[PDB]
RNA sequence: CGAGCUGGAGAUACGCUUUGACUCGGGGAUGUCCGAAUGGGGAAACCCACCUCGUAAGAGGUAUCCGCAAGGAUGGGAACUCAGGGAACUGAAACAUCUCAGUACCUGAAGGAGAAGAAAGAGAAUUCGAUUCCGUUAGUAGCGGCGAGCGAACCCGGAUCAGCCCAAUCAAGCCGAAGUGGCUGGAAAGCUACACCUCAGAAGGUGAGAGUCCUGUAGGCGAACGAGAGGUCGUUGUUCGUGAAACGAUGACUGAAUCCGCGCGGACCACCGCGCAAGGCUAAAUACUCCCAGUGACCGAUAGCGCAUAGUACCGUGAGGGAAAGGUGAAAAGAACCCCGGGAGGGGAGUGAAAGAGAACCUGAAACCGUGGACUUACAAGCAGUCAUGGCACCUUAUGCG
RNA sequence: GUAGGGGAGCGUUCAGUCCGCGGAGAAGCCAUACCGGAAGGAGUGGUGGAGCCGACUGAAGUGCGGAUGCCGGCAUGAGUAACGAUAAAAGAAGUGAGAAUCUUCUUCGCCGUAAGGACAAGGGUUCCUGGGGAAGGGUCGUCCGCCCAGGGAAAGUCGGGACCUAAGGUGAGGCCGAACGGCGCAGCCGAUGGACAGCAGGUCAAGAUUCCUGCACCGAUCAUGUGGAGUGAUGGAGGG
């Protein structure tokens, strides 16, 4: 549902500043769409959101041993809210 | 000089393509042939 | 817990029960990410919980279509 | 053309050639101060001398 | 080609559980199963006993350490045993209650 | 089943489990996207829609062909089966008919088999009685640039038996006999002294080789669910190559009798015999072996499958081709700590029966590279040996035949 | 005594049987002056660490120097050729276990319709940060496009799609063909083309017509007003 939609938030120097401007950012479902994501981080935090932006994120590929192999595609959310909107789970951080 | 291999996605694609070997019976019968050896490359579409 | 505890109640409290499992597995997500998440199992156990009432309400729905 | 050799070369042959191979040891002098040792007509790597004191420690 | 394959990933024995030790080095020695794992067919008896090294790890201390710890051992050099007889002793499956399986010697029961 | 478990993975942490976990057996629920793909598109696994319900979340539907409907079909399957199509090399010591061979290959349809089948028959006894398969007849009768070479059938003996209708017990599992002492050894199964069970001495594991230590075997028990027409031309089939060519089989043209009638019996006629075409289904014996189990005068790491696993790495645009790979130790007790070095590597110590097993770990041959020692070589022409003698050296099948 | 014929045997695996050895140590490996008419065979000693000899009998994947044979390892050529444009280097300083090769400074030299800058195709994390140094780098490396970890890529307006058609590919119906199949009108797919709304700046260690700032634009849906009778397709024409 909803909350399957958010798989993590982006944890990283760039990502913290960002909220600290009050601009979040998540790990999302290679699948969503925007307006899919818009809602469901609605629902999740009963914010209002004014502004998204998304990218999907080819997963390194990586060795072990002799096996080659590459990690999960995964997807970058970026949104930014309204009236300085913060959430609290992840802006004290 | 200019050699053989020139590279083009497209090309590829719908040349040794899943789709491609699909469209036809000699193409399926690749399909089946190679499911047999085991490979794991069935089509170029698995690349 | 499995049997007992979910048959005995609403199928429209199976939407709650599972919603509120969802959220919480989101939050361990968070944290798990962020680290460090001192009981990993909750997570797996959730996931379980989730499933039994899945299958509960399936089954009761067809149970009570029998 | 493109000449090679018409036979394997013994290993006493070969050898036999490399009788000239002897690296020549250094000829080896005492430092008349800080002790190790040095090249005629070199600086003395231990300390720096090379009557007074030139290179740096 | 696991070990116990051979012995039907089945322990002759439960944990905690005394035993006496059939072969080796520690005949006849006695005691607690404190670990006992079918499939591998090793169980932990208070007597073995070895002196392990934690070598390098600054976890647990930067130095390295030594310790002594019991090294398990296979299965087939442990056994139940009987409280009269005191020594290695065979098994029967019998009866008892209300339904439990237990287990005699030639003079039941452990 | 009854105490462990938390996959190969051996790694830390979290924890689950006698309210019965884990594993095994048996059914269900869920089952993203692609692939017959089937809403439409598409460079497989991605892009774009429409309809009904729903509060949204979501759910369901939207291909073509047979059918009124119900329902059926499409795709896949190593070999095995039948069918439509159908090679050449090669053999004829050249070659064209012939042969390879209706083999290879291609396509189709289908099953766990399939085909075939219920005499207008085989046949010569006025005998036999659906088909397939095995033996045999038999390299016989025949075929044949009568060359190469190809090659039946009847009888007889077996395997399995069948002929009906239409058109006027196995799949989880449980129970399950009998030994101790001393000796060698790091370690007991081996030795030794007495001892026992056997419907059980098949086998594997246990520090070396165990009937009686463990798992088992003989034997017994065992489940709610689970499973059992004729003709003519052109051709061809069987031994059937135009042969005197019957018979079946159709592509073309043409086309009769229905019981005193019809079809065959190797041109053709009479006679004498066997037969009821043009309407359908049919189990069983037979074939195969992806998969499963048992076995082996089969293989044990260049062997055996290509793989001790991989259709991987690697090569190729592609079709496709395609490797090498194994071993510490009984047990990780996997070497704390000290010395040189950035490390690598090593020397100690400690463990071990053995590190003459240390992770570039079973044995560890030969080529090939070196250190050390013996006797030797700087006036010498050489397939490097062989014979004879002298010198030095050495003394475990050795003071002589060395 | 060559081709060839004949005769008696040696050795190898596996198999049956008999004998029997083996941790006070098997097979295999290593040395050797002994034995036998030869294939060959024993004695002793060193190695090794778990299996095996002798005898009779049976069956073979049964004996190698050749095949420009096959797989593999290691020699020779040899410390030889070469180190991949003759655009060129020098000093100081730093670092470091170690520096001609890395970092900084100062110069020197070479490209400058290029040897500078920006796209496409292709590649796929090679970008940035921090670390590493076995191998890869034709030397060396403390460095790197290599190895490890973590970050980094943001669009209503740029390009593609939710629009369009070309060649071409498809294609119900329909036309042919032993089979698989070949064609084929409309329709449909198909950019390399038609169409189409955003500019100027700023800045992460790494993004920018995407993010931030500043001010525009586009369609769509609704509300308030101007409404006060037309709206104009799947066909026509203009136009493109
Ligand atoms: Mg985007
Ligand atoms: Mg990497
Ligand atoms: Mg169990
Ligand atoms: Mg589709
Ligand atoms: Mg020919
Ligand atoms: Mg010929
Ligand atoms: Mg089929
Ligand atoms: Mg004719
Ligand atoms: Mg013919
Ligand atoms: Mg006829
Ligand atoms: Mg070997
Ligand atoms: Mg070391
Ligand atoms: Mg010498
Ligand atoms: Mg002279
Ligand atoms: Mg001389
Ligand atoms: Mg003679
Ligand atoms: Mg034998
Ligand atoms: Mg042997
Ligand atoms: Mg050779
Ligand atoms: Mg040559
Ligand atoms: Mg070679
Ligand atoms: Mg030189
Ligand atoms: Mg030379
Ligand atoms: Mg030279
Ligand atoms: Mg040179
Ligand atoms: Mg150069
Ligand atoms: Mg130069
Ligand atoms: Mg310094
Ligand atoms: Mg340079
Ligand atoms: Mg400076
Ligand atoms: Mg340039
Ligand atoms: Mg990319
Ligand atoms: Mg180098
Ligand atoms: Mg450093
Ligand atoms: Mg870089
Ligand atoms: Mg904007
Ligand atoms: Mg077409
Ligand atoms: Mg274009
Ligand atoms: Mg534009
Ligand atoms: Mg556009």
């Amino acid at each position: 549902s909803h909350y399957d939609i958010l798989q993590a938030p982006v944890i990283s120097e760039k990502a913290y500043s960002a909220m600290e401007r009050g601009v979040y950012s998540f790990w999302v479902s290679p699948k969503a769409t925007k307006t899919e994501i818009k809602d469901a981080i609605q629902q999740a935090f009963g914010v209002r959101v004014i502004g998204i932006s998304t990218m999907n994120v080819p997963g390194k590929r990586k060795r072990v041993g002799r096996f080659i192999g590459q990690r999960n595609d995964r997807k970058k959310a970026i949104v930014r809210l309204a009236e300085g909107q913060s959430i609290e789970a992840l802006a004290g951080q | 000089m200019k050699r053989t291999y020139q590279p083009n996605n497209r090309k590829r694609a719908k040349t040794h393509g899943f789709r491609a070997r699909m469209k036809t019976k000699s193409g399926r019968n690749i399909l089946a042939r190679r499911r047999a050896k085991g490979r794991h490359q069935l089509t170029v579409s698995d690349e | 817990m499995k049997p007992s505890e979910m048959r005995n109640l609403q199928a429209t409290d199976f939407a709650k029960e599972i919603d509120a499992r969802k959220k919480e597995l989101m939050e361990l997500r968070f944290q798990a990410a962020a680290g460090q998440l001192a009981q990993p199992h909750r997570v797996r156990q959730l996931r379980r919980e989730v499933a039994q009432l899945n299958t509960v309400k399936a089954e009761l729905a067809r149970k009570g279509e029998q | 053309k493109h000449p090679v050799p018409k036979k394997k070369t013994s290993k006493s042959k070969r050898d036999m050639r490399r009788s000239h191979h002897a690296l020549t040891a250094p000829n080896l002098t005492e430092c008349p101060q800080c002790h190790g040792k040095k090249l005629s007509h070199h600086i003395c790597p231990n300390c720096g001398y090379y009557d007074g004191r030139q290179v740096l420690a | 080609p696991s070990a116990g394959s051979h012995h039907n990933d089945k322990l002759h024995f439960k944990k905690g559980d005394t035993v006496i030790v059939l072969s080796g080095k520690h005949k006849g020695q006695t005691g607690k199963v404190l670990l006992a794992l079918p499939r591998d067919q090793k169980v932990v008896v208070e007597g073995v006993n070895v002196i392990t090294k934690n070598v390098k790890p600054s976890m647990t201390n930067p130095q390295g350490g030594q310790e002594q710890r019991e090294l398990a051992l296979h299965a087939s050099k442990v056994a139940l045993v009987d409280p009269e007889t005191g020594k290695a002793t065979r098994v029967r499956k019998q009866i008892v209650d209300g339904k439990k399986v237990r287990v005699a010697v030639a003079s039941g029961k452990t």
